[PDB]
RNA sequence: GAUGUGGCGGUUGACGGCGACGUUAGGAAGUCCGGAGACGCCGGCGGGGGCCUCGGGAAGAGUUAUCUUUUCUGCUUAACGGCCUGCCAACCCUGGAAACGGUUCAGCCGGAGGUAGGGUCCAGUGGCCGGAAGAGCACACGUCGCGCGGUGUCCGGUGCGCCCCCGGCGGCCCAUGAAAAUCCGGAGGACCGAGUACCGUUCACGCCCGGUCGUACUCAUAACCGCAUCAGGUCUCCAAGGUGAACAGCCUCUGGCCAAUGGAACAAUGUAGGCAAGGGAAGUCGGCAAAACGGAUCCGUAACUUCGGGAAAAGGAUUGGCU
RNA sequence: AAAUAUUCAAAUGAGAACUUUGAAGGCCGAAGAGGAGAAAGGUUCCAUGUGAACGGCACUUGCACAUGGGUAAGCCGAUCC
C-alpha cells in the first residue's frame, strides 16, 4: 500500500509512551519511530503559571549531560523554582516584616 | 514482546525437541529383539505438550 | 559531519593530530570540502576558492594517512 | 427569543423526562455553578467554580472555601455573624 | 512577444532489438507531417506557424508556438504505432541525447 | 506493472465541480449537514470579514470608532458576504464626514 | 573509568544586556524547598509531517485505424549536529486610553497598565548547510563476465481532502481525573582557594571500556484455541483512487490467492434468489417476512405536552446529461 | 453442495483439471484473503531428498516424512523502577 507504519522495536501496544511520529528514510520508505512525549511546563508553586527562561525537556536530558551549567538555570534567586514577579513579592515581604517587627518590639515593652 | 523468555519453560522446548527424534536403526540389532517404536516422540499438530 | 567551521586555524590544528582525515575535490557538490576526522567528531571546512582549496590539499600533514576521496 | 420561551438548562437536557418540581432546585443550583461571582480580594466579576466546596478566582488567583454549589450561603453568614459578636463582646 | 520557438532537432539513433538494426528517411519525415497534423488546426493552448530546414541526416523544426520540452517527448510517442511497424530501434538517452531540443522563451 | 490508474475519469469530475454543474438536489446529497458542516462557514465569515476591517484600522482608512461598531455587528451576522460590508463601511464614512463639515 | 591538551578563575569563585535574558567553563559540605518523571474524557480550532490533488521540467514505459503537446512511471535525502527560524501562551520596556478599546464556544486583556510601538521566551517545525551520495532511484551501454564506463535524479502550485501528531483553548462533574525509579534547580555557605602556582574541573577536544538473557517464523477460511489444514473465535499498528457524507456499498490500484474434488445432465422434489395480469390480508392464532417507503432540497406539519418535544409527524412537489 | 471461478499452452515426470512457469479470466476490494508484532505453538521457516502413512479428490507438489542449516544488540526489549 501506502509506505506501512507498524511497531518497528517490540510493544505492541499504542501506549502515551508510545505515541509516535513518522519520518522518511533516505530509502523513500516511511516508518515511525519511537519519540519520547512532549514536555510540560515546569511550575511557578504560588502562580501556578510557567517558568521563563528554562528550557523543559525530559529529566533524562535535564541531568548532567550534554548540557552547559546555564541551561538548568536562570542567574537570579529561585531561578528555576519561582517565576520572577513571584521572586520579588517574596523579597517586599521579608522586607516588610523586618521594618515592622523593630516597631511592635519597642511598642510592648513601653 | 519476546515470546516468552522465561529460561525454565525455554529449556524445556529445546529438550523436548532433541526428544521428538526417531529410533536410529542400529540399536534394534543392539537391544537383542524387541520392537523398539520409541513412543516419546510426538507432534506439535496433533496432542497438546504440558509444561 | 555534526559541525561545518569556516575557521582555517581551528580545522589545521586538528589535522595535525593522529586521529585521521580524508579529503574530497569532485564537481561543485555539497559532498566537496576538506574533512578532518577526529575520534568522537567530524569537523569539515569548505574551501571555496580552488587555488586556496589546492594548497590546502598541500598543506596536509605527510605523517597522516589521509584518504583521496 | 428564538424557539424559547422561559430559560432552562436542565430542562432542554431532559427532553420530555423528570418533572416540573425536580428541575426547580437544580435550576437553582447549577445557574449558581455558571455564575459569575465578585471577588472580595480583587472585586472583580470573576469567581467560578473550581470544584464542589471550592471557588477559584482566576484573575488574582485566590482559592476560596464555600458552599458546594455557590459562592456562600444563607448559613454561611448566620454562623460568622454570631461568632464575631461573641469574639467582639468577650474581647472587650 | 519576442522570440518564442520550440527549435527541436530531430536525431536517429539505432539501437535496441524488435527487427533488424537500421536507420530510414521515413522516421524524419514522419516527423514534420505529424507535427504539422496534431499542433495544426485548434481552438486551444497552441497557435502556431511551422518553419522546417533539413540538414545532413536530421530535419530540425522551429515552430512559433508552443514549448519544445516534456510536450515534445510526449508527442514523439503518438507518431510511432499510428504509422509504420518500427520504432524500438530508438529511444536512447544520457545526457540531452536522442532528439535534442533548445527551447526559446519570451523574457518575463 | 498489472493495468492502470482511473484518475482521469475522477479529474474531469472534479474539474466539472470547479465548474458549476451537477449539484441539484438528486446526485449532490447525502446526510444533511455533513458535506461541509457550515458551522466553519459561520466562522469564515467572522474570521473573513475581521481581517478586512482590522487591516482597514491600523492602516488608517477608517477611524478606530468605525471598527468598533462593524466588529460588533459582525458577531450579530448582520454582514453575510464580503461585499454588502463594502457598502457599509463607505456609507459609515460618508455620514461621519458629512457630520464632521457641519460640526466645523 | 582513566587522564592529557586547550580554555574557564588574581576583583579569588565569568561578564554583557534597561530588563525580560544572553553565552564553550563561570566554587559549593550538612540541610531545605520546588519543579520536572506526571497524567481524565469529549468538542471545535491552530500549525506540522506523511499521504491525496496538480502545472512546468529531465528520463524510461503505454495508447497510437483514428484522435489526443494525451496516459503511466522514477524524480529520493535519515538519526544526529551547526547556523537560522514558532504563534498562541507568558514576560520586559515605552506610553497613559471615555466617542473606552482588543478579544473567547465560558468574559477575558487594561486600570495591581491596555489597545498601540519596540523587544524577550517556550523551538513543534521548516530553511540552507553538515550527515550525504561516497548512498539510493531511474536511464543509456557493456557482457568488458560473481559486473564495466557514463549521465540525469530539478522547480513550483492548491484545501472544509485523508491519517497521525503537536499546540493552546473550550464543554463535563454531588465524577475534578495515580505513584516511584529517574532527577536538576534554587535558597544554604561551611570548608578550601593560589602565582609560578593552586583553584574551577556541571566546558570543548583526546584515551579505554560496556557484562547477563530473548531475537527462526506463523500470527490464522492451514503453523494459536475448539480431538481437527473446523465457514467459528482470538489483542493491536499502516489504511490508495473514483462515485458518494463515508473507514457505507459497488468497481478498481497496491499487496495477496486462484486451493475452495472435478466432469455431465442441468428432471421432479428441495435449498437460495427473482417476477407476475386483475384483486389487495379476504390468507393466518397473528401482516411472520417477502414487498413497498427510503437519500436530500423546498413546501407543509396535528389533537397533545413535564413546552424541552412530537417532527424527518402526516402529506406533497423536486432531483439528468450538457452549455 | 457456503466462501463469485476457472481455462489454455509449455516444462517435468511412468503418469498432470489441481505441481511449476507463461498467457488469459477473475476474486479480496485497503476496518482486505494485506505487510507485521502481541498471545500461543516450537522449528512448523528454507534448502535438498521425496510419495510407505497423511493433505476425507488426485498428485511428481505439502505447513507431511527423511536429511541439513538458520535467530548474534553498550543504544530494541527483558533487565532497572
Amino acid at each position: 500500500m501506502v509506505q506501512r507504519l507498524t511497531y518497528r522495536k517490540r510493544h505492541s501496544y499504542a501506549t502515551k509512551s508510545n505515541q509516535t511520529r513518522v519520518v522518511k528514510t533516505p530509502g523513500g520508505k516511511l516508518v515511525y519511530q519511537y519519540t519520547k512525549k512532549r514536555a510540560s511546563g515546569p511550575k511557578c508553586p504560588v502562580t501556578g503559571k510557567k517558568i521563563q527562561g528554562i528550557p523543559h525537556l525530559r529529566p533524562t536530558e535535564y541531568k548532567r549531560p550534554r548540557l552547559s551549567r546555564n541551561r538548568r538555570t536562570v542567574n537570579r534567586p529561585y531561578g528555576g523554582v519561582l517565576s520572577g514577579p513571584a521572586v520579588r513579592e517574596r523579597i517586599i515581604r521579608a522586607f516588610l516584616v523586618e521594618e515592622q517587627k523593630i516597631v511592635k518590639k519597642v511598642l510592648k515593652i513601653q | 514482546m519476546p515470546s516468552h523468555k522465561t529460561f525454565r519453560i525455554k529449556q524445556k522446548l529445546a529438550k523436548k525437541q532433541r526428544q521428538n527424534r526417531p529410533i536410529p536403526y542400529w540399536i534394534r540389532m543392539r537391544t537383542d529383539n524387541t520392537i523398539r517404536y520409541n513412543a516419546k516422540r510426538r507432534h506439535w499438530r496433533r496432542t497438546k505438550l504440558g509444561f | 559531519m555534526p559541525k561545518q567551521i569556516h575557521e582555517i586555524k581551528d580545522f589545521l590544528l586538528t589535522a595535525r593530530r593522529k586521529d585521521a582525515r580524508s579529503v574530497r575535490i569532485k564537481r561543485t557538490k555539497d559532498a566537496v570540502k576538506f574533512k578532518v576526522r577526529c575520534s568522537k567528531y567530524l569537523y569539515t571546512l569548505c574551501v571555496f576558492d580552488a587555488d586556496k582549496a589546492n594548497k590546502l590539499k598541500q598543506s596536509l600533514p605527510p605523517g597522516l594517512t589521509v584518504q583521496e576521496v | 427569543m428564538t424557539k424559547r420561551t422561559k430559560k432552562a438548562g436542565i430542562v432542554g437536557k431532559y427532553g420530555t423526562r423528570y418533572g416540573a418540581s425536580l428541575r426547580k432546585q437544580i435550576k437553582k443550583m447549577e445557574v449558581s455553578q455558571h455564575s459569575k461571582y465578585f471577588c472580595e480580594f480583587c472585586g472583580k466579576f470573576a469567581v467560578k467554580r473550581k470544584a464542589v466546596g471550592i471557588w477559584g478566582c482566576k484573575d488574582c488567583g485566590k482559592v476560596k472555601a464555600g458552599g458546594a454549589y455557590t459562592m456562600n450561603t444563607a448559613s454561611a453568614v448566620t454562623v460568622r455573624s454570631t461568632i464575631r459578636r461573641l469574639r467582639e463582646q468577650t474581647e472587650a | 512577444g519576442g522570440k518564442k520557438k520550440g527549435s527541436v532537432s530531430f536525431v536517429i539513433d539505432c539501437s535496441k532489438p524488435v527487427e533488424d538494426k537500421i536507420m530510414e528517411i521515413a522516421s524524419l519525415e514522419k516527423f514534420l507531417q505529424e507535427r504539422i497534423k496534431v499542433a495544426g488546426g485548434k481552438a486551444g493552448n497552441l497557435g502556431d506557424s511551422v518553419t522546417v530546414t533539413r540538414d545532413k541526416t536530421k530535419v530540425t523544426v522551429t515552430s512559433d508556438g508552443a514549448f519544445s520540452k516534456r510536450y515534445l517527448k510526449y508527442l514523439t510517442k503518438k507518431y510511432l504505432k499510428k504509422h509504420n511497424v518500427r520504432d524500438w530501434l530508438r529511444v536512447i538517452a544520457a545526457n540531452k541525447d536522442r532528439n535534442v531540443y533548445e527551447l526559446r522563451y519570451f523574457n518575463i | 506493472p498489472q493495468k492502470i490508474h482511473s484518475r482521469s475519469r475522477a479529474r474531469r469530475a472534479h474539474e466539472a465541480k470547479q465548474k458549476g454543474r451537477h449539484s441539484g438536489y438528486g446526485k449532490r446529497r447525502g446526510t444533511r449537514e455533513a458535506r461541509l458542516p457550515t458551522k466553519i462557514l459561520w466562522m469564515r465569515r467572522m474570521r473573513v470579514l475581521r481581517r478586512l476591517l482590522r487591516k482597514y484600522r491600523e492602516a488608517k482608512k477608517i477611524d478606530k470608532h468605525m471598527y468598533h461598531d462593524m466588529y460588533l455587528k459582525v458577531k450579530g451576522n448582520m454582514f453575510k458576504n464580503k461585499r454588502v460590508l463594502m457598502e457599509s463601511i463607505h456609507k459609515s464614512k460618508a455620514e461621519k464626514a458629512r457630520e464632521k463639515t457641519l460640526s466645523d
